[PDB]
DNA sequence: GCATGCTCTACTGCTTCGATATCG
DNA sequence: AAGCAGTAGAGCATGC
């Protein structure tokens, strides 16, 4: 520790004497080896710096400095080992990339001289080493963890290195990539399932649930509850996926063998992180909390011991008891135990180093401003820290680690806005907060649910803490600002097909949204897009159960001038029930009649004569509930979504009327390719490409459909910006021959016009014949 | 000016001292007022001209003062009984720093140059540095009717100060202290001065360095941007150019992110989002140090407390411990503060905006930058220990190392980066040729060569000193180097051509944009210096081949792109001339092509230099075109270009027709050079003819008909102009018919073609028939409306010239035009772009147009008076300039809330009048009345201005638009008649006024006023005046005493240009 | 020529104990 | 009364 001295020159005299003959040797690959001796953890940061000068330092005992270029047109050995010691010194990679190169270099030299009775013992040391390396560090830097995990991996002897170190060292240094590719070589050259287990543990954390189907089959002993545990959990549906982990856990017979305890550990950590991705503050408490002791367990020096326990179960602990902090009843049974951890000192640096946040957190809930001060500016100093340091072609860690920006600033901009005093007594600053937060919101489909509960819940105790200390009609804006917040966070969790946690979000959502208009407008829509999403993928009369239970409050009051004012809340309602009425009569149009065993009120609710009028009535409504929004939608992708289900519904209608013979139904359809070609043709104009390749659709019923509609393409065909036909250019120029050449006719003539290039090579083939 | 020699807690009572001398000398009524406003400016000029043993203080030691001035002169009277006094400081100040930059005639290293003022520039910068410091303080309403004419003067002065470094930082500060108080919420006058500004601005930095790119990206970045939002694609390259910039100059760096945070939460949001994917990857080199920085000492060493808290807290250390808070720590800012504020910013810029940093998930890119440079790894290093010798390989080093060398943000690192490249790229370079083979003893390495070339530019080129230092002769050696006869045209030479080229067509690069042109010619210079010229034959570095590049380089529609071919010919315009035979055959064949990328730059932007370029461009080419060919103009066989007919020989004599013939673009600027060109191109034909014999010679060969066809071109042969248009089709149509109107506007000002040569009825074209409709349309979305106001506003004095030019002529008679456009029209537009022009589209912000209009007015105004038709001017102008409406516009009300109209309405007025008066007619207009030889509206004038002062209640007060008007309005008076004797009694007046002591004389103070018009009007007629002044010296003998001193000192001071008036008044008194 | 920085020496007040005058 | 212990003030050396 006297080698990172806060004072040159007694630097220099400490590093003096450790370099000296019979301190450390000088020999260079005794040199090389006895260098771990020094690695002491609370220096690491350095010891890649310092492991590259002592083992450049005695490059300069040689009779080769004169001249290494021979020629005439050159320079000096020291002109590029001075500047690589000194730029080794000033940056981490480039230090990494020294040591790793220099590193392998002597260790392939050395396999001249000596015979394996001594260089297999040499190898054994270094795997010794490496594992005490592993197994000591509490500060996980990453271009040395990633450092020996890749000085491991290209020799034979060091690949059987330590199987479960290697995955929670890469896993909390953010380098999976390298442990990935280490434990994939060590099972190459009974089966090995502890390996096994701890690379499914590394891909399942990158996602890659594509890759978790090779893995867990039957033929490596494990069992048949975790691949189908994991096959619920590939699909965003973690509320099976983790029942059965339990399910699988206690459990008595097990008769095919023993479920070995790496499969055991296996099960409690998914189930630990399926218990993270919802919102149950109170079940990974105690799971995490409580499988290590009984009646109340103390916490205090319980987990600092037995270090298994450290890289497992204190993030869920901390993080499970800081969320059910921030709202709620106190339960002081956090602050003391990080009261008693602080006394120490290698309890004291990895409570600081790695979470900082959550103290910060810990630290504004009983008015601490000053400390939480130093917290938040230490936590902003080690994100800079870490960022700078993981690799350039390394993506999504970076994105990973992105993502937590927001939640610091939120906090230290709460902090300097708390201790200001150009506030708290005009709330002229307190509008446009409540302005600057609802326009700052992280992205859908992108930005994965914990990070949306950090910045929720983070803002609505900052609100809470704010109508606090305002003592100077406040207490409708900031709930007014609640609201839309929540309503964001479920449009969000409904696209990523997390739905056990949008159910319980509208269900939380769900007691003063009837005391407005503006709200149970905005709620039953947001109920009813959730019920037609989630019936994708139930099989059949289940999802006739749940369309059927939102029906009676689509339509209830709703115009208090409000549906006839508003044209958008209009268009919404009429799509919405649109598609209900879709999905029913696409359900029990498939299945003919099997459906109505289970029904009590649901039989006359679709009869709402057995098999005819059941099917006519509801495709009927499904053609009216359609028909109103594109009127109620021409006064872009406004106008668009209401003409393409149009054009998409009734051409599906066609082609299911196309495949049978009827008359009644000819005498209704006889209205839907009138409206088809027009409708799409409307929306082929605005620069839509979920319509473009609906061409030849048109372009087939045209000539199957002649004896009306031909006039309704050529007024339509007449004014439509002429080079969205430029695919379909060859398309064209073979019904220029046969007939209905008419609305060919004049697009031809336009682009021949206008670019007399495109045109010019398909139509000397067609010209041909 | 004694404040640096005293002590502190002394210098209160100094400035003490100051105050109560100027409060109370101040508050006896202006006679002895008018000191206080030159104390001030001589404390000015003493303390900015400052640049046992003593010292030399320099300027910081007095701004602490110039604060207590004014700032805290509240708690400065506390004991002393507050009116105006730090107003009247204020206004002081402003007054005087807009006169002490009024005269100092401005026109160290610079730019090559050092031609201004041999030393008023050390007694500039302390100003511009003072102004800085005191300036930006209590920007109050002290400052808000000052913003106008101290922004207007510094655009009027800088505008032909373009390489002075500081003159825009003035502006920089008005504009900060214009929108800290409200002032831009569209008073709808300045800010088209500013929006007009920002362009001009914007093309002219662009050719500069480093502290004149700051001083104009610190200005720009700096105008509002919460109401200049139009075109904010117009400045993100003078956004990102500042972060880019920053990094090792760090007061824009800052401003940059002070800049980014004011647009992004005012600007609506949909206008900026496609606006982040480019201003944010250049903020991640702010996030690339971990604090493993160990300088100088991080604790508390031993200083003045580290030994007095050690033997107890008594009280020397409160002693000390009141004494570390007055250090003003305001020294820039420090580089963590701003890593710190790009985190803190970067977190509140969204969530969806955020994650913009990096690459956008699999494009093109992502998965090619997982490929390695080279798949074979060549430059094995074998480091000696004393046994061992392994092999450590290189190349892995390589994109770290070159990422590293070029934005570190730490000198001490940087430094070691750019020294081992620098020995890396020698190793490789000394690596390439061994002597075993050529494949595997020489193997080779430009897949590497392809990536370290283009970023040994952006090295010796960066910004410090100490890298260009290092490789300015490397990136000049190895040219020397691969341009080689044992060379024989390699693929790393092709490498380094396309490096230096898109070097050249390469966006946010204007520093590297002139050194690859000084790259092209080195290789100019060394490629025919030791080259086998009989072999140059098929290479593609071939001049040839060069040219062949740079001529589709220069017809191309990419903006930035034609740009290498501008300038690859700028920097070797000197060379390929010096050394023949290689003219002759195709540049002036590119003469025509460099000219048809100034036709193609005729709708790109105004703030980018094409213009500027282009014509330099074709301008070298235009001293060697007449120097080579004049003994060698015959016909060899020559190389033919675009549009051209073919031949066998091209002499010189068809492209004369071409000019000719395509002297009818509505190309405004390559118009202009064709004229120009065939005016000095009617010449040097073997006869050395003339232009009235040339074009008589053609027309009498080819007729009238074959002249009006190249002149009116495509132009012969509308309601949709009912509202202003911007259609392509209007504007199109209005740059056909400005090419007509100035084609040939320029032939009948010379002498080639007579007026009634080919404008009598034998052309039959549709010229004076278009005009006379285009003159029954100029008076009748806000975007681009303006774009057609311009070219609607450059017709009409296009029009103007054209009379101006044909009735003042040899053809004299007028009986060509008599109710085509000489009729009732154009004396309409001439009377509302006289008076009145911002009612048919002048705007108001301009300078070019509005300092060039009253001289095209008067210039045709002389032009109809000695014509043979007068009564229709006359009895036009007699309908609105009459004196009843000048009697009308004379009000009783203007003191107060009228600020813009009633005291606005008049100085048009004022100034139709004297520019009525310098044509030569004010008095045709305007005669007097009746009786006497003094004309009866001057006396109302000076009767008006003379009791327009005495209150009868309080003060009438004053501004600077109070007297601008007031200084206008009575210049008008004497230029009537004599008017002299009624001077001169008002002057010598004992008529007793008072204010709330009484102490008034009427005649001190009128003449204290205005004081240089009166002296200039005195100094006309002299010897009718000091006559009757030195004859009433018993009773006034003080006035008379003042005046005689007042006229002998400014008789003195324009000792320079009248040195014969001096001599006549000391003779005469 | 005026303001400050640094040491050492004699003045001065506090604390504890014991004797003296006072008030019941 | 007795001991001591802490600070105020004056004079040499320095700086602007």
């Amino acid at each position: 520790q006297g080698l990172i001295d806060e004072n040159p020159g007694l630097q220099l005299i400490i590093r003096n004497f450790w370099s000296h003959e019979t301190r450390l040797p000088s020999n260079t690959l005794d040199r090389l080896l006895a260098l771990n001796s020094l690695y002491s953890p609370k220096i690491e940061v350095h010891f890649l710096s310092l492991a590259t000068n002592f083992l450049l330092e005695m490059t300069s005992m040689s009779p080769d400095y004169p001249n290494p270029m021979f020629e005439h047109p050159q320079i000096k050995h020291s002109s590029l080992i001075t500047p690589l010691q000194a730029v080794a010194q000033r940056d981490p990679i480039i230090a990494k990339q020294l040591f790793s190169s220099l590193f392998s270099g002597i260790l392939k030299e050395m396999d001249k001289f000596k015979t394996l009775s001594e260089k297999n013992n040499i190898t054994q040391k270094l795997l010794q080493d490496f594992n005490r390396f592993l197994n000591t560090t509490f500060s996980f830097f990453p271009p040395f963890v990633s450092c020996i995990q890749d000085i491991s991996c290209q020799h034979a002897a060091l690949l059987s290195l330590d199987p479960a170190a290697v995955s929670a060292g890469c896993l909390a240094s953010l380098q999976q990539p390298v442990g990935i590719r280490l434990l994939e070589e060590a099972l190459l050259r009974p089966p090995d399932v502890l390996r096994w287990v701890e690379l499914a543990k590394l891909y399942r954390s990158i996602g890659e649930y594509d890759v978790l189907r090779g893995i867990f089959t039957s033929e490596i002993g494990t069992k048949q509850i975790t691949q189908s545990a994991l096959l619920a959990e590939a699909r965003s549906d973690y509320s099976e996926a983790a029942k059965q982990y339990d399910e699988a856990l206690n459990k008595q017979d097990w008769v095919d063998g023993e479920p070995t305890e790496a499969e055991k550990d296996f099960w409690e950590l998914a189930s630990l992180d399926c218990y993270n991705h919802l919102a149950e503050w109170k079940s990974l408490e105690y799971c995490s909390t409580a499988s290590i002791d009984s009646e109340n367990p103390p916490d205090l020096n319980k987990i600092w011991s037995e270090p298994f326990y450290q890289e497992t179960y204190l993030p869920y602990m901390i993080r499970s008891k800081l969320k059910l902090l921030l709202q709620g009843e106190a339960d002081q049974s956090l602050l003391t135990f990080i009261d008693k951890a602080m006394h120490g000192e290698l309890q004291k640096a990895i409570l600081e180093l790695h979470y900082s946040q959550e103290l910060s957190l810990l630290y504004l809930l009983q008015d601490d401003v000053d400390r939480a001060k130093y917290y938040i500016q230490n936590g902003i100093q080690s994100f800079m820290q870490n960022y700078s340091s993981i690799d350039v072609l390394l993506h999504q860690s970076r994105l990973t680690k992105l993502q937590s920006v927001q939640a610091l600033t939120e906090i230290q901009e709460f902090i300097s806005f708390i201790s200001k005093q150009g506030n708290l007594s005009s709330q002229v600053p307190l509008k446009r907060l409540l302005n600057t937060w609802t326009n700052r919101y992280p992205d859908a489909k992108m930005d994965p649910m914990n990070i949306w509960d950090d910045i929720i819940t983070n803002r609505c105790f900052f609100l809470s803490k704010i109508e606090e200390k305002l003592t100077p009609d406040i207490s409708s804006l900031i709930r007014s600002c609640k609201f839309s917040m929540k309503m964001k966070m479920i449009d969000s969790a409904r696209k990523q097909n997390n739905f056990s946690l949008a159910m319980k979000l509208l269900k939380e959502l769900h007691k003063e949204s009837k005391t407005r208009d503006d709200w149970l407008v905005s709620w039953v829509q947001s109920y009813c897009r959730l019920s037609h999403c989630r019936s994708r993928s139930q099989g059949c009369s289940e999802q006739v159960l749940t369309v059927l239970k939102t029906v009676s409050l689509l339509d209830e009051n709703n115009v208090s001038s409000y549906l006839s004012k508003n044209i958008l809340a209009f268009r919404d309602q009429n799509i919405l029930l649109g598609t209900t009425y879709r999905i029913i009569a696409n359900a029990l149009s498939s299945e003919p009649a099997c459906l109505a065993e289970i029904e009590e009120d649901k039989a006359r609710r679709i009869l709402e004569e057995d098999s005819e009028k059941v099917i006519a009535g509801l495709y009927q409504r499904a053609f009216q509930h359609l028909s109103e929004a594109v009127q109620a939608a021409e006064e872009a992708a406004g106008v668009i979504d209401a003409y393409m289900t149009l054009a998409d519904f009734c051409d599906q209608q066609l082609r299911k009327e196309e495949e049978n013979a009827s008359v009644i139904d000819s005498a209704e359809l006889q209205a839907y390719p009138a409206l088809v070609v027009e409708k799409m043709l409307k929306a082929l104009k605005l620069n839509s490409n979920e319509a473009r390749l609906k061409f030849p659709r048109l372009l087939q019923i045209i000539e199957r459909y002649p004896e009306e509609t031909l006039s309704l393409m050529t007024k339509e065909i007449s004014s439509v910006p002429c080079w969205q036909f430029i695919s379909w250019i060859s398309h064209m120029v073979a019904l220029l021959d046969k007939d209905q050449a008419v609305a060919v006719q004049h697009s031809v003539e336009e682009i021949t016009d206008n670019y007399p290039q495109a045109i010019v090579y398909p139509f000397i083939i067609s010209s041909e014949s | 000016d004694s404040f640096p020699q005293y002590s502190p807690k002394m210098q209160l009572v100094c400035c003490r001292a100051i105050v109560k001398v100027f409060l109370a000398l101040a508050a006896k009524g202006p006679v002895l007022r008018n000191c206080i406003s030159t104390v001030v400016h001589q404390g000015l000029i003493r303390i900015c001209s400052k640049p046992g043993k003593w010292k030399v203080p320099t300027y910081k030691d007095y701004v602490d003062l110039f604060r207590h001035l004014l700032s805290s002169d509240q708690m400065m009277d506390s004991i002393l009984a507050s009116e105006s006094l730090n107003h009247l400081l204020y206004d002081e100040f402003v007054k005087s720093v807009l006169k002490i930059v009024e005269k100092l005639d401005l026109t160290d290293p610079a730019a090559n140059l050092h031609p201004a003022k041999p030393k008023d520039f050390s007694a500039f910068i302390n100003l511009v540095e003072f102004c800085r410091e005191i300036l930006p303080e209590k920007q109050a309403e002290f400052f808000e009717p000052w913003v106008y004419s101290f922004s207007y003067e510094l655009i009027l002065q800088s505008t032909r100060l373009p390489l002075i470094s500081g003159f825009y930082k003035l502006l920089s500060i008005t504009v900060r202290n214009a929108k800290k108080i409200k002032y831009f919420e569209g008073k709808y006058s300045c800010f088209a001065l500013f929006v007009k500004f920002g362009k001009e601005v914007a093309v002219k930095m662009k050719q500069y360095k480093d502290e004149l790119l700051a001083s104009c990206l610190t200005f720009l970045l700096s105008l509002p941007h919460n109401i200049i939002e139009l075109d904010v694609r117009a400045y993100v390259p003078a956004l990102q150019m500042a972060f880019k910039l920053g990094l090792s100059y760090t007061p824009l760096a800052e401003v940059g992110l002070n800049a980014l945070e004011e647009w992004s939460i005012y600007i609506d949001r949909h206008v900026m989002q496609p606006y982040y994917k480019d201003i944010l990857p250049c903020l991640d080199g702010y996030l690339k140090t971990s604090a493993l920085s160990d300088e100088t000492k991080n604790n508390w060493e031993v200083s003045a407390l580290s030994r007095a808290a050690q033997k107890g807290f008594n009280k020397v250390v409160l002693k000390h411990l009141k004494k570390t808070k007055n250090l003003s720590s305001n020294e820039a800012i420090s580089l963590e503060e701003i890593r710190i504020r790009v985190v803190q910013m970067l977190g509140s810029l969204g969530g969806q905006i955020n994650k913009n940093l990096l690459t956008v998930t699999s494009s093109d890119e992502m998965m090619k930058s997982y490929v390695a440079w080279d798949r074979e790894k060549r430059l094995s290093f074998a480091v000696p220990f004393r046994e061992m010798k392994p092999v450590i390989f290189l190349d892995v080093f390589l994109p770290r190392v070159t990422e590293l060398a070029l934005t570190a943000s730490d000198r001490q690192t940087k430094v070691a980066a750019c020294e081992l490249l620098h020995s890396m790229v020698m190793f490789m370079l000394g690596k390439a040729t061994q002597m075993p083979e050529g494949g595997q003893g020489a193997p080779p390495m430009y897949q590497l060569y392809k990536r370290t070339f283009p970023v040994l530019l952006r090295l010796a080129c960066d910004v410090d000193q100490v890298t260009r230092q290092l490789y300015e002769p490397l990136v000049m050696q190895l040219i020397h180097w691969f341009t080689n006869n044992k060379k024989f045209e390699s693929q790393d030479t092709v490498a380094l051509l396309e490096a230096i080229l898109d070097g050249i067509v390469d966006p946010v690069d204007s520093t590297l944009r002139d050194f690859c042109g000084r790259c092209i010619r080195e290789f100019l210079k060394w490629s025919i210096k030791q080259i086998t010229p009989q072999q140059q034959e098929k290479s593609p570095v071939n001049t040839k081949s060069l040219f062949k590049r740079l001529y589709s380089l220069a017809l191309h529609p990419n903006a930035f792109k034609r740009l290498g071919a501008s300038l690859a010919f700028n920097n070797i315009y000197r060379e390929f001339r010096e050394e023949e035979s290689l003219v002759e055959q195709f540049v002036f064949e590119a003469l025509v092509i460099y000219m048809e990328s100034l036709a193609l730059a005729h709708a790109d932007e105004k703030s980018l230099g094409t213009i500027q370029q282009c014509c330099d461009a074709i301008d070298h080419l235009c001293r060697i075109i007449e120097k080579k060919h004049v003994s060698l103009n015959k016909a060899k066989k020559r190389r033919l270009p675009r549009g051209f007919p073919p031949s066998a020989s091209l002499c010189l004599l068809d492209l004369v027709k071409w000019l000719l013939a395509h002297c009818g673009r509505p190309q405004t600027e390559c118009r202009h050079k064709s004229i120009e060109l065939f005016y000095k191109f009617v010449p040097l034909l073997p006869g050395n003819r003339s232009p009235n014999l040339w074009l008589k010679d053609v027309l009498k060969e080819e007729g009238v008909s074959f002249l009006i066809n190249t002149f009116e071109g495509g132009g012969c042969g509308l309601l949709y102009l009912r509202g202003p248009f911007s259609l392509q089709a209007t504007l199109c149509w209005l740059d056909l018919l400005l090419a007509a109107l100035e084609c040939y506007n320029t032939f009948i000002g010379e002498r080639t073609v007579g007026a009634l040569q080919v404008l009598g009825t034998e052309a039959q074209s549709s010229l004076l028939k278009a005009v006379a409709f285009f003159l029954e349309s100029i008076a009748m979305s806000p975007q681009e409306g303006e774009r057609y106001n311009y070219s609607k506003c450059t017709v009409v004095v296009r029009i103007m010239e054209f009379t101006t030019t044909l009735l003042n002529t040899s053809p004299e008679g007028w009986k060509l035009l008599k109710k085509d456009l000489c009729n009732t029209h154009l004396m309409r537009v001439l009377v509302q772009t006289l008076c009145e022009p911002a009612s048919i589209g002048f705007n108001i912000g301009d300078v070019q147009v509005m300092a060039h209009l009253p001289d095209v007015c008067v210039n045709l105004m002389k032009a109809l008076k000695m014509s043979p038709y007068k009564d229709i001017l006359e009895t036009h102008l007699r309908e609105k300039i009459t004196a009843q409406s000048i009697e009308e516009l004379c009000a009783v009300n203007l003191y107060g809330p009228d600020a813009q109209v009633d005291r606005s309405r008049l100085a048009a007025v004022v100034s139709a009048c004297k520019q009525l008066h310098r044509a030569g007619l004010l008095h045709n207009i305007l005669p007097s009345q009746s009786t006497d030889l003094h004309h009866s509206v001057g006396t109302e004038l000076l009767s008006l201005v003379y009791k327009g002062i005495a209150p009868g209640q309080c003060l009438p007060s004053l501004d600077l638009s109070c007297k601008q008007l007031a200084s206008g309005l009575l210049e008008l008076a004497f230029a009537f008649g004599g008017l002299c004797e009624r001077l001169v009694s008002l002057l010598l007046n004992p008529a007793v006024l008072s204010t709330a002591v009484i102490h008034f004389s009427h005649g001190e103070y009128f003449y204290s006023l205005f004081s240089e018009t009166i002296n200039t009007e005195l100094l006309k007629n002299l010897d009718l005046a000091v006559l009757e002044l030195m004859q009433s010296s018993v009773d006034n003998t003080k006035m008379v005493s003042a005046v005689l001193n007042g006229m002998l000192d400014q008789s003195f001071r324009e000792r320079a240009n009248q040195k014969h008036q001096g001599l006549k008044l000391a003779t005469t008194i």
